[PDB]
Parts: structure tokens; C-alpha cells; sequence
RNA sequence: GUCGACGUACUUCAUAGGAUCA
RNA sequence: UUUUU
């Protein structure tokens, strides 16, 4: 029901977008804040939202990406429950654009991104050059 | 006593060894031509691979393998060397194409679950 | 017309063939007449064939069967010289050739043809050289009553009935017997002959009837049983009861051991699968038939064409319904010339790399390459004489088809300016050893 | 003069790799 | 096909 053709006419502003655990790594790579350059990016309020399978993912990487560990557990990022065994964080973030059509993701993965975006009405951003960028969107 | 004439052998021994090591260490450090080292390296992995001497990965130790490899995407034609290679035409000679390859289904592998 | 079983010494494939009976012979059939009254004999043949095709008399039976048995027992009795022994017609020189080399194989004789203490002990037994040195070793992990039970199913012949000579009735025995292993026609003898122990007295013609299985051959196999079991008893320290037949399942430990121990008879009857060493000349598919698979057996004499030393499996072992790639090396009891005039062989049981090393070392089968170097593979040197170090064990005896095994960590020591193999070692000891040295 | 060298502008040849299926 | 301590 909140998608017309391709187009979603559910997501509106203030945005609910889901970070990837590889999107951290670029946007520290590229010196871009998470949630300020989504905010110039879609000129909007954006809640950046991390859920326990990326979040153990990042857990498992090592001392090395203690930076990454620290800017994801900052206060203004919520969290976002898992009901499921598995920790594979793309399958998680696949299954949950499927459930319910209001939320962004946040990735760098091609594959990922090919899955994402066979789905319909599925905004896909991503952190490319010096900025990031947001690809189905109209509302920009 | 006599044995310390023992111990002197067991040392020249031990030295006249450890000689001839480097003797042989030190001329193959010098060839560094990529088919002889090509052939050293798959027969190598051959011999490890029939002795199994390298332990089996257990499930936790793939899905860290695979998180990194995700955190970071190393094994994309993004790399440096990668782009360089794809950019400037180098990569249709034949040789050049298959260490591209190469390290793309080595990328592929840490991706596999 | 007879039937009869020609033995090809040069490649050790048997062959069934119909051919004219001798003369003698033909005269002895016309004398089954006569017996009790005056008779006639009609021969489905012109007598200008009797004259011309017939043989006089057929060929003694000395030459044209194996010598292994016969030589182990004439050097039993110290006849050293078979060669000069006054045989009413001598044997083949190839056959006692082939005769002492197994017996060499096995350990019978040493390298200058004297019996060995082994040999000795083997020639006590009523059985061939091979299916002795099968009960020799038996003696580890109690495990002696299941080599006991095969080494008399072989030694009598297979009880089983074969498809050709009969649909889920007969598979639905077959998998009662073939649940000890997936890999190995040995223990599927060994199931049926040790699940008869259960089988009271009077169910047990309705047991062999209802597995298709041969009344005569299990009872005598039970005979025999009886007549080892009370040699060994009392030649070790004697009555034997049925209860003593009586044998629960082997463990898995005892499982790998058996193949050990019935490798131990068959070390010269190991064939390896030919994609493992001419991958260019056999390219194995997904869709090929494990029954069409290519096998090499060891010591096979080498011909231009390879494809003419290949083995396949037989129709009737249990590996053509395994629905998985065979194992990587096979035993086999004998070669059959099957009707597309490609050779079968008879699977015993499959065998791993280490292991085959490891029985092949106390044999002449068993060469050691130089010692490996690179990660992980290097030579740790304890003192001048003696070091540890990684090794490609070569088996198979250059005329022949050898191949290499798997690398082995090894304990070498210098003797005599030469490089010996003492024992071998795990990865697990390999790697605490060049610890060791490091602290 | 179907001339040599250089400069300039273009054309062209070297791309498939793994898995499954028949 | 036979057949053996
Ligand atoms: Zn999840």
C-alpha cells in the first residue's frame, strides 16, 4: 500500500535509515560525520538506526576498528532488536526492508546493494567520492 | 677428559650445518624470477594441502574472516593496483588478467557462507 | 564343451572360457556308460574335430593355478631349491617367480629366500599365505574373532548370490549386511557370518534361504571357524563351543583397525583411482558411473597405452549403489575379464593414505622421497645423526605404475651415512617438536 | 620521388573467471 | 567348471 509503482509514498521526513557495518568504514575513511552528512545529503532530520546483527558484527572485528565500535554505540544512533539466530548482517538487512517499507539502507557492499535493489521502493544511500549520496529517492 | 673432544665434534658439526643452510638460503634469495617462484609456491600448497597441516577453520573463525573482508572490501577492483592495471589496458594481456582474477576469487572465498 | 578358469599370469586377470575337452577327458565321459549294462555314447561332434582339436589330455593342474601356498609349505620343510625339487612336471619358473615375490610382500621369505619366523608361523595354518597374515596381526583389540570370520568366509568362497544369477527382497538383505561400512565388501562377509552366531540352530535355514545366501558355504564356514579359533587356543596356551562364536559389534576404532589388518594380506592388491594420477587420460564427470570409473592397480606393468592397465569396479560390490565419488585408493581379491573385455576387480575394503604408508613401510613397497621445505615443512634438526623432518612416501616397488602417497611427518636417523625412517608422528607431534627447539 | 627521421592526429590486437546443470 | 589340508 505505501508503494506506487516504484515510487514509496510512505517514507517522509524525519528518515529512519539503517547503517551497514561497511558504511562506517568509508564514512571514517572519507572523514564524512554520520550524521551530519546525512543530514546534507537529503537536507532532512535523519535517525541513524544500528541492529544487533551489525553491531555483533562489528564486535568481531578486532582492536583495529575500535574507532568504528566507538562512533556506533554514540547515544544519538538507536539501536534495533533482532528475533533471529542468525548474525549475517546483510541477511539481516534484507529481511527487514522486506517487513516493513519506511527505511533506508546505508551500504557500500555491491552485492548487498543488488539485492536491495531488486526490491521495490527501497532508498539505497551510500558514501562514494566526498560525500554521500542517495540513490531512489525523488524527494531531493 | 676426553669428552670435551666430544663436544667440540658436536659443535663443528652443528656449525658446518647451519653454514650450509645459509650457503643454500642465501642463492635462492637472490632468484626472484615469477615462474620459478610460481612453481615453488604450488607445490608448496600442495604438500600442505596433501598433509593437512593447516588446521580447519571452525565457524566463528570464517564469519570473522568474512566481517573483515566486508569492513573493508580489499578485494574489489577499487584497489589501487587493481584500478591501475584496469584503466590502462594492461589487464587484457593474459597474465596480468589472471593475478586479477586471482585475487577476485580469493575475494570470493572469505564471502562464501 | 568345458568351462574352464584360464589365469592370465602377465596382468592377473581371470577368465572363464568354453573350449574343447581332451581326449582322456571325452574318453572318460563315453565311460560313465558301461557301468551297468551295455551303452551308447553320442558325441555332438565329427570325429575329424575329436582328432584334431582335441588335446590329448588337458594340462596338469600345477600349471595353471597359483604356487604362493605350495612354496611356503616346501619351505617349511627347509626345501630351499624348489627349482631342483623332482616335480612329475615342474612349475612355470614365472609362476614360482610371482609365488616368492608375494610371499616376499608378505613377509614370508626375506629378500634371499629363506622362511622367515613369520613364514614359519604362517605354514602352521591350513590357510593360503595371504589370509594367514590376516589372522597373524589379528591380535590387537580382541580383535581376532572378526578376522577369524573373514579370513574363513574367503577362504571358502562368497556366500552371497549374485544379481546375474537371480529384486527388493535381495537389496533389502544386502542392506542389513552392508551397515558396518559403506566401503568395504569385507565387512559385508563379516555381517552375514557373524549374525548367524545369533541365529538359533533351527531359524537358520530359513535365515540363509531368506538372505539369498548359499546353504552349503556358511556351514562350513562355521566349520571352519571352529577348526581356527581352536588352533590358535590351543597352539597359544582345547574345546570350543558355539557359544565362543559368538561376537557384538566391532567398535569404530576396531573398524579402521580390520582394514589395517586385511590390508596387511593385500598390500600388493592396492589400486589407486587413475584421475588421481593421469587427470589428462581419465577425466571422471559427475555423470560417470562409479561402475566406469578408472582404477590403476599398484605394481601394474606399464603398456604405451594406459587405458590398458585399467581396472573397473565390479558389477556386484556395494560401491556402485554408494551415490558418492569412490574413495581415493581400493583393495581388491582378484581381476575378472568382464564380457566388454574390460577387467573388474573385486573390492575388499578401501584404505587411507597414512595407514597404507604405515603397513607398507615393514614391506618392500615403501620408498622415502628427500625431506620437504617451506612453511610449515622443515627438516628440525635434533643433533648431527638424527632430525625430523616431512616426507613423500613413494608406493609401488621404473616398469611398473607406482605413485606417491600423502606427505608424512617422519623421525629420520642417520645410520651408516644413510637417512632411516624410525617411526612416524602426527601433525600434532610434528608441531610441538619444532616448538620445542625454538624455546 | 608510392624517400628517411621527427612532430601531430587516428586505427587496430590482445577478457574472460568460478559454481551448477546437459 | 572343478577342488583342497
Ligand atoms: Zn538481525
Amino acid at each position: 500500500s505505501a508503494l506506487f509503482f516504484q515510487y514509496n509514498q510512505a517514507i517522509k521526513p524525519p528518515y529512519q535509515v539503517l547503517i551497514d557495518t561497511n558504511f562506517i568504514n568509508f564514512s571514517i575513511q572519507k572523514k564524512v560525520d554520520i550524521v551530519r552528512g546525512m543530514m546534507d545529503c537529503l537536507l532532512a532530520k535523519c535517525n541513524p538506526l544500528i541492529t544487533d546483527c551489525v553491531m555483533a558484527e562489528l564486535e568481531k572485528l578486532g582492536p583495529k576498528y575500535r574507532i568504528a565500535l566507538k562512533l556506533a554505540r554514540d547515544p544519538r544512533i538507536k539501536r534495533l532488536s533482532c528475533s533471529h539466530k542468525g548474525t549475517y548482517a546483510d541477511d539481516c538487512l534484507v529481511h527487514r526492508v522486506l517487513q516493513h517499507k519506511c527505511y533506508i539502507v546505508a551500504t557500500n557492499d555491491a552485492g548487498l546493494k543488488q539485492r536491495i535493489r531488486k526490491i521495490p521502493g527501497i532508498p539505497l544511500m551510500s558514501v562514494g567520492g566526498h560525500a554521500y549520496v542517495i540513490e531512489k529517492l525523488p524527494d531531493v | 677428559p676426553e669428552e670435551m673432544r666430544k663436544r667440540t665434534t658436536e659443535m663443528r658439526l652443528m656449525r658446518e650445518l647451519m653454514f650450509r643452510e645459509e650457503r643454500k638460503a642465501r642463492r635462492l634469495k637472490k632468484i626472484k624470477s615469477k615462474t620459478y617462484r610460481k612453481i615453488k609456491k604450488k607445490e608448496l600448497m600442495k604438500n600442505r594441502e596433501l598433509a593437512a597441516v593447516s588446521s580447519d577453520e571452525d565457524n566463528e573463525d570464517h564469519d570473522i574472516a568474512r566481517a573483515k573482508e566486508r569492513m573493508t572490501l580489499k578485494h574489489k577492483t577499487n584497489s589501487k593496483w587493481a584500478k591501475d592495471m584496469i584503466k590502462h589496458g594492461m589487464t587484457n594481456d593474459a597474465e596480468t588478467r589472471e593475478e586479477m582474477e586471482e585475487m577476485l576469487r580469493q575475494g570470493e572465498r572469505l564471502k562464501a557462507k | 564343451r568345458s568351462k574352464e578358469r584360464k589365469y592370465n599370469e602377465s596382468n592377473g586377470v581371470q577368465s572363464f572360457e568354453v573350449g574343447w575337452v581332451s581326449k582322456a577327458s571325452a574318453n572318460q565321459r563315453s565311460g560313465r556308460a558301461g557301468r551297468t549294462g551295455p551303452g551308447h555314447c553320442y558325441r555332438l561332434y565329427s570325429s575329424a574335430v575329436f582328432e584334431h582339436d582335441f588335446e590329448q589330455f588337458s594340462k596338469p593342474e600345477i600349471l595353471r593355478m597359483p604356487v604362493e601356498s605350495i612354496v611356503l609349505q616346501m619351505k617349511s620343510m627347509a626345501i630351499h631349491n624348489i627349482i631342483n625339487f623332482p616335480f612329475p612336471t615342474p612349475p612355470d619358473r614365472v609362476a614360482l617367480s610371482k609365488a616368492i615375490q608375494l610371499l616376499q610382500y608378505l613377509g614370508a621369505l626375506d629378500n634371499k629366500e629363506m622362511i622367515t619366523e613369520d613364514g614359519k608361523k604362517m605354514s602352521l595354518f591350513p590357510l593360503s599365505p595371504r589370509f594367514s597374515k590376516m589372522l597373524l596381526v589379528s591380535d590387537e583389540k580382541a580383535c581376532l574373532p572378526y578376522i577369524v570370520a573373514i579370513v574363513s568366509a574367503l577362504s571358502v568362497g562368497d556366500p552371497f548370490i549374485n544379481e546375474f544369477e537371480l529384486r527388493s527382497k535381495f537389496y533389502k538383505s544386502r542392506s542389513q549386511f552392508s551397515k558396518l561400512d559403506k566401503f568395504s565388501d569385507v565387512f559385508r562377509l563379516l555381517s552375514v557370518v557373524s549374525a548367524m552366531d545369533y541365529v538359533p540352530k533351527e531359524q537358520k535355514e530359513i535365515f540363509m534361504k531368506k538372505n539369498f545366501l548359499r546353504g552349503k558355504l556358511m556351514e562350513e564356514i562355521v566349520k571352519l571357524r571352529k577348526q581356527l579359533m581352536y588352533i590358535i587356543k590351543s597352539n597359544t596356551s582345547v574345546v570350543i563351543r558355539n557359544e565362543d562364536l559368538k561376537s557384538d559389534i566391532p567398535s569404530v576404532i576396531q573398524i579402521k583397525l580390520l582394514k589395517q589388518m586385511i590390508c596387511a594380506g593385500f598390500v600388493d592388491h592396492v589400486a589407486v583411482r587413475a584421475d588421481v594420477l593421469f587427470p589428462d587420460d581419465a577425466k571422471i564427470t559427475n555423470r560417470t558411473s562409479i561402475i566406469n570409473i578408472p582404477y590403476i592397480p599398484v605394481l601394474a606393468t606399464r603398456t604405451p597405452n594406459i587405458e590398458d592397465c585399467f581396472v573397473y569396479i565390479h558389477p556386484t560390490s556395494i560401491l556402485n549403489n554408494l551415490g558418492e565419488m569412490p574413495p581415493k585408493y581400493m583393495l581388491y581379491y582378484s581381476l575378472h575379464l568382464g564380457g566388454n573385455n574390460k577387467t573388474r576387480m573385486n573390492t575388499l575394503c578401501d584404505i587411507a593414505s597414512t595407514p597404507l604408508a604405515n603397513i607398507a613401510r615393514k614391506g618392500l613397497l615403501l620408498t622415502y622421497s628427500k625431506p620437504l621445505t617451506g612453511q610449515g615443512l622443515k627438516t628440525v634438526n635434533l643433533s648431527p645423526t638424527e632430525r625430523y623432518c616431512y616426507v613423500v612416501p613413494r608406493f609401488g616397488s621404473d616398469l611398473k605404475i607406482g605413485w606417491d602417497l600423502n606427505p608424512i611427518a617422519v623421525h629420520q636417523k642417520k645410520q651408516k651415512g644413510q637417512w632411516t625412517v624410525i617411526k612416524f608422528i602426527t601433525r600434532k607431534g610434528f608441531q610441538t617438536i619444532t616448538g620445542e627447539e625454538k624455546e
